[PDB]
RNA sequence: AGACCUGAGUGUGGCAGGACUACCCGCCGAACUUAAGCAUAUUACUCAGCGGAGGAAAAGAAAACAACCGUGAUUCUCUCAGUGAGCGGCGAGCGAAGAGGGAACGAACUCGUUGCCGAAUCGGGUCUUACAAGGCCUUGAGUUGUGGCACAAAUAUCAUUU
RNA sequence: AAAGAAGGUGUUAGCCCAUUGAGCCAUAAACCUGAGCGCCUCAUGAACAAGCGAGUAGCACUGUUUGGGAAUGCAGUGUCAAGUGGCAGGUAUUUGUCUGCCAAAGUUAAAUACAGAGUAGGAAGACCGAUAGCGAACAAGUAGCGUGAGCGAAA
RNA sequence: AGAAGACCCUGUUGAGUUUGACUCCAGUCUGGCUCUGUGCGGCGA
């Protein structure tokens, strides 16, 4: 909305919030990131700070699908369980099956208290992932 | 005129290889008359010829022998071992047609001829050439 | 639009005012401003896109 | 068959008895015109690879180009501007010799239809290739089924929008894969499609 | 025979359970036979024209000994370093009667 | 006055907008709606054009490659020639009856296979067929109380008479097994991922102490 | 000092030395091209030329 | 004498030429500008210049992607992704592809080669209501190969009358 | 009133006029219809061991192009293959295993563009309203101007 | 009055001209292979 804007404000005011001293003038500092390490260094080095040089190996051609592992935690089984299914799961008892790889969520990992004991089927797991699910009454099961 | 002379001193008094050299080498007068005399009468049936026998044939639900001629029946014909001897033309325009055609001759020992023809091996056969 | 004549500046020297001004003669429109949103037969101050 | 004795003697070029016969035909070649049109084919076995049938509206013509790179033609060598583009004697044409062996016969004889051509013979000045046009008014073509689709105006002058075997090279429609993903279709519908700005309408 | 693949995301045979079908016979099988005929025809034409300047070169300081100077010269000229055993070896034989 | 600011990156460099010198390289979808329409329309158009048979070929169920996308499915291109057979049809005839064919696909596997013909032996017992001469029936065919209650679908995937794509069906609950009580599972994968990653690392190490 | 390679200055004078290369291109080459010797030829009279 | 080959001259029947050129195909090809200077780089494989079609053009039927439980010609769209790709005085800046959801889709075929046949071909005449994918006739082209049959969607060749 | 429609008429029209429907009439071919339907003529569906594209690919130098980096594509020249296989698998080399495909010949609809085209005809708009909007609401690319390329109104 | 000082200075503004400025480019020269074949020899390894 055109009305909304300042323009309409300081409409009549002659200088449009620039000033009489330094004008409004077309590119006072260069275009773009010009001048990072020379008139910028102090913008860029605060609030920038590890632009400027290189790190790391070079993968060429990356492909993003066989990388592809995405993560759940313990306590959010419960996101992936059906609300009738998590009251009737006992340990000791029958337990549902979850099915990691058809829900996002390849790798399970362990933190925080499980809150319904279930077998969870996943491609990947942690150390502190299987040891504490099978100390809650469930089991992991790996799958491809 | 003055280019088709400079290319037959050319070809002379440049120094030619054993395969160009054996089309120059040609079978004498009384073997080349002697054989397109028998390519003659053994020339194929023309289009009147095989026009009929073909319409007295429709007749009859109503090839007597010739010579082995073009490059592509010539070829499958000593590739079969079928040809008693082959006779080859020692001009074509492109050589490189039959500068392969005595050595496949020689691998499977029918005997050839390199005649002095193209003209009169079409003439033999009812071709031009 | 407004921007389909063949108009430079006079330059500096004569007293009129550094603005593109039309080419030619014989015309009226000859010697006439040319290419701003305040001179007329000229373009708008930043015309209209389809892509708003 | 017959075609393996003639495709297997142009692959020994290098030989001396082809080394004899390229000799006297690349003498006899540079005393003939630039353009000269031949009965037959020099290389039958190859013109019919490339689509020659001994028809009646098929016909073959040998066209000669220049060898060497590309002088830019910038007057007396002086060029202007950037130092990159300051080059006159080592810039290089983007289009192969067989492809503007093909555009000067179309461009030439302007009621033939070329398809391809192929390499015949070279110099040390010159190359020679056999281009193999098609007359499309030719009642012969116009009725025969695998030919009749050069009759058709969008095949006009196939040759000087790199549409030939030779263009299709220079252009790089000889990769597919990742070897070629800039240049698929063309350079300029993958610049212009890489490019545009799209306004997508409720964004 | 297709060696089955275990059911687990990592090792060997990594894959998802799933009844491995065989490799069927295609048209692009026989590239791998011998061209019996192809070789026929390319000994006649060999037999017909001679050799290159680089088949003579090769081989004939293939007598003097000098085989990695001849495989040196094929890889020049040939580019390839399969290509360059190759030729020298296809000397060898032209050269054993 | 430059602040914090990210580092703006905006790609607006190579003369994209049509002003009165350049041409532009730009492209907008106030047409959207309206070639919504026209697709519609010309389908609309297409599926009287072609009555009875189907606006859409049958079309195979697929996997999806690359490791993100396993469990998914999908619709593929045409049938190959080892499903139709197995379904005991002519690849060449069954273009004429409404099924794509690919020659390309190869059937790596028993499971993949079996979907795609009960995929075939579904629509052929939906098919109708209607004859060439409607009074001379050549085979079996429709016989004109089928070839007059006949129809079409614009289903928009052709899956309205051979069903959709058949994911398969999750696991029901069931208890812990005595095995999974108690097998430590992590220590398993990573054995097994250990093997493949270090193989030739430790594999020329034994090659490196079989040499003396 | 537009038109020649002699030209300008405040004096009228040559001001590098007047004999230019043999290898010197058109536009340079302007003086006493390739000169062996100079001077007034004091002595006997050589044969001009290669 | 005649032939064949390579070239001429005329007769007859045809065609190309210029226009348009928004989009599209092939080449040719800058600089201002940006880097707060400037030469690499950027602008941009853009403007201008030359050639060529169409109602679209171009691409297209795997010497493809992948690394999967695999996918399956091209083109286009959203996304991938302003990218923990990559290129870059590693500066300013630039910059994709595979996968996935879709649009379209009856989408596939034809030569060459090989094998088996060998003028069964093509053009001109002329006769059938007919410049017949018909007969009949023609040395006129053509055997220095036109055509037919088979080649992964394959189960193969000729008969013939149903 | 199945018609309210938005133009004209001397001043604000559903009733003054034109309009605004169902349908009627007439059609060179082409297009579409049991690949509409007969006849003549002409084709023919189904029954009863070989190889597959050679100055090509590659390699070297140079030039350019690319995100493509010990080289993504191309071009020049030198060199120049293999098939008792070759190409691609995004860090160069030699050697293996693997997987995908079979370059160097050809046609091919639709989905896509129309960023200063054109024909025939529709729908219009939170646009402009005679210094605005096309330069042009008008005998406008006109009168005029410049040797010319070209420039170019007012109204 | 005339005309955004034609002097002077500033600008990370030009341009004509110069040159053992910086980066290059035509031209001229020089080497390599090429085009490029046939003989009898000779100096060589
Ligand atoms: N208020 C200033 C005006 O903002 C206008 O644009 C405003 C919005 O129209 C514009 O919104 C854009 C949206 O148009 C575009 N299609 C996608 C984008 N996600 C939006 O941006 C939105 O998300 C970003 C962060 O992601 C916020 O910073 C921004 O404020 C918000 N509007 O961002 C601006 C924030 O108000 C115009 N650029 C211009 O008229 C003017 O600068
Ligand atoms: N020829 C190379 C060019 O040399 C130029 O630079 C050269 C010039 O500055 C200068 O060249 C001078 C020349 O001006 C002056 N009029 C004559 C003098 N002979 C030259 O000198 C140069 O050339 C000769 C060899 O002919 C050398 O003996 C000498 O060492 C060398 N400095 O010396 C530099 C070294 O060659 C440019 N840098 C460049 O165009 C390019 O590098
Ligand atoms: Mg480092
Ligand atoms: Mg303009
Ligand atoms: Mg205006
Ligand atoms: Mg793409
Ligand atoms: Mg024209
Ligand atoms: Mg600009
Ligand atoms: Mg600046
Ligand atoms: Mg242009
Ligand atoms: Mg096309
Ligand atoms: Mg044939
Ligand atoms: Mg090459
Ligand atoms: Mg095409
Ligand atoms: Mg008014």
């Amino acid at each position: 909305p055109t009305r909304f804007k300042k323009c309409r404000h300081q409409r009549g005011s002659t200088f449009c919030g620039y000033g009489r001293v330094g004008k409004h003038r077309k590119h006072e500092s260069g275009r773009g990131n010009a001048g990072g390490m020379h008139h910028h260094r102090i913008n860029f080095d605060k609030y920038h700070p590890g632009y400027f040089g290189k790190l790391g190996m070079d993968h060429y051609h990356r492909k993003k699908n066989p990388m592809w592992k995405p993560t759940i935690n313990l306590n959010n089984l419960s996101r992936l369980i059906a609300a009738e299914e998590a009251a009737k799961a006992t340990k000791g008892g029958t337990l549902p099956v979850v099915d990691l790889q058809s829900s996002g969520y390849a790798k399970l990992l362990g933190n925080g208290h499980i809150q319904v004991p279930c077998i969870v089927k996943a491609r990947y797991v942690s150390k502190l992932a299987d040891k504490k699910i099978r100390k809650a009454g469930g089991a992991v099961v790996l799958q491809a | 005129v003055t280019m088709q002379r400079k290319k037959r001193v050319l070809q002379r008094r440049l120094k030619v290889p054993p395969a160009l050299n054996q089309f120059t080498k040609v079978l004498d007068r009384a073997s080349r008359n002697e054989a397109l005399k028998l390519i003659k009468k053994y020339a194929p049936e023309t289009r009147k010829a095989r026009r009929e026998r073909l319409h007295k044939a429709a007749e009859e639900k109503k090839a007597p022998l010739a010579v082995v001629t073009g490059l592509q029946e010539v070829t499958r014909a000593i590739e079969k071992k079928q040809a008693r001897m082959v006779v080859i033309a020692n001009n074509v325009d492109p050589v490189e047609l039959v500068l392969w055609m005595p050595n496949l001759c020689r691998a499977n020992k029918i005997p050839y001829a390199i005649v002095k023809d193209m003209a009169r091996l079409g003439d033999a056969i009812g071709r031009k050439t | 639009s407004g921007m389909n004549h063949s108009a430079h500046s006079w330059g500096t020297g004569r007293a009129v005012a550094r603005i593109p001004r039309i080419s030619g003669g014989g015309t009226s429109t000859s010697g006439a401003g040319a290419f701003g949103n305040m001179c007329r037969g000229g373009r708008m101050f930043a015309p209209t896109k389809i892509f708003r | 068959g017959a075609f393996m004795y003639l495709n297997e003697l142009w692959k020994k070029k290098s030989s001396d008895v082809m080394r004899f016969i390229q000799r006297i035909r690349s003498w006899e070649f540079r005393h003939q015109h630039t353009v000269v049109r031949l009965r037959r084919p020099t290389r039958p076995e190859k013109a019919r690879m490339l689509g020659y049938k001994t028809k009646q509206g098929f016909c073959v013509f040998r066209v000669r180009v220049r060898r060497g790179g590309r002088k830019r033609p910038v007057h007396k060598g002086i060029t202007y501007g950037k130092p990159k583009t300051s080059g006159v004697l080592g810039m290089k044409l983007n289009k192969n010799n067989q492809a503007v062996a093909e555009q000067r016969l179309g461009k030439r004889f302007g009621n033939l239809r070329v398809l391809n051509s192929y390499w015949v013979n070279m110099d040390s000045t010159f190359k020679w290739y056999e281009v193999i046009a098609v007359d499309p008014m030719c009642k012969t073509i116009r009725r025969d089924p695998r030919i009749n689709w050069i009759v058709n105006s969008v095949h006009k002058h196939r040759e000087q929008r790199g549409l030939t075997s030779a263009g299709r090279k220079h252009r790089g429609l000889r990769h597919k894969g990742h070897k070629a993903s800039k240049l698929r279709p063309s350079y300029r519908a993958a610049w212009r499609r890489n490019n545009r700005i799209v306004f997508l309408r409720k964004r | 025979a297709p060696t089955p693949r275990t059911g687990i995301i990592a090792g060997f045979n990594k894959g998802h359970v799933t009844t491995r079908r065989p490799r069927q016979p295609s048209p692009n099988d026989r590239f791998a036979v011998p061209h019996k005929h192809l070789r026929a025809v390319k000994a006649i034409i060999a037999d017909l024209v001679g050799l290159s300047p680089l088949e003579k070169r090769v081989q004939e300081f293939l007598r003097v000994g000098k085989e990695k100077r001849a495989l040196k010269y094929c890889k020049k000229r040939l580019g390839d370093f399969t290509a360059a055993k190759k030729k020298r070896s296809k000397m060898e034989e032209a050269l054993r009667h | 006055p430059k602040g914090n600011n990210a580092i703006p990156h905006v790609h607006q460099k190579k003369h994209w907008n049509p002003c009165s010198s350049q041409k532009g390289n730009v492209k907008v979808f106030l047409n959207q709606p309206a070639q919504k329409h026209r697709r519609r329309r010309l389908r609309l158009l297409k599926a009287k054009k072609v009555f009875p048979r189907p606006l859409k070929a049958l079309r195979p169920q697929v996997n999806c490659p690359t490791v993100r996308h396993n469990m998914k499915r999908r619709l593929g291109r045409g049938f190959s020639p080892a499903e139709l057979k197995a379904a005991g049809l002519n690849p060449q005839y069954a273009a004429t009856i409404g099924i794509r064919v690919d020659s390309r696909r190869k059937n790596k596997s028993e499971e993949g296979m079996n979907v795609n013909v009960q995929r075939l032996k579904t629509y052929m017992s939906k098919l109708v067929l209607f004859p060439m001469n409607h009074k001379k029936v050549q085979k079996g065919e429709a016989s004109e109380e089928e070839v007059k209650a006949a129809t079409q679908d614009r289903s928009r995937f052709g899956d309205a008479a051979v069903g959709a794509v058949v994911y398969p069906s999750a696991e029901t609950p069931r208890a812990v097994s005595a095995e999974e009580k108690s097998m430590c599972v992590y220590a398993f994968l990573k054995k097994n991922h250990s093997a493949v990653r270090f193989f030739g690392a430790r594999s020329a190490r034994a090659a490196r102490k079989e040499a003396a | 000092p537009v038109e020649h390679p002699h030209g300008g200055g405040n004096h009228q004078h040559i001001g590098h030395p007047s004999t230019v290369s043999r290898h010197s291109p058109p536009g340079q080459k302007v003086g006493l091209i390739a000169a062996r010797r100079t001077g007034r030829i004091r002595g006997g009279k050589a044969v001009k030329g290669a």
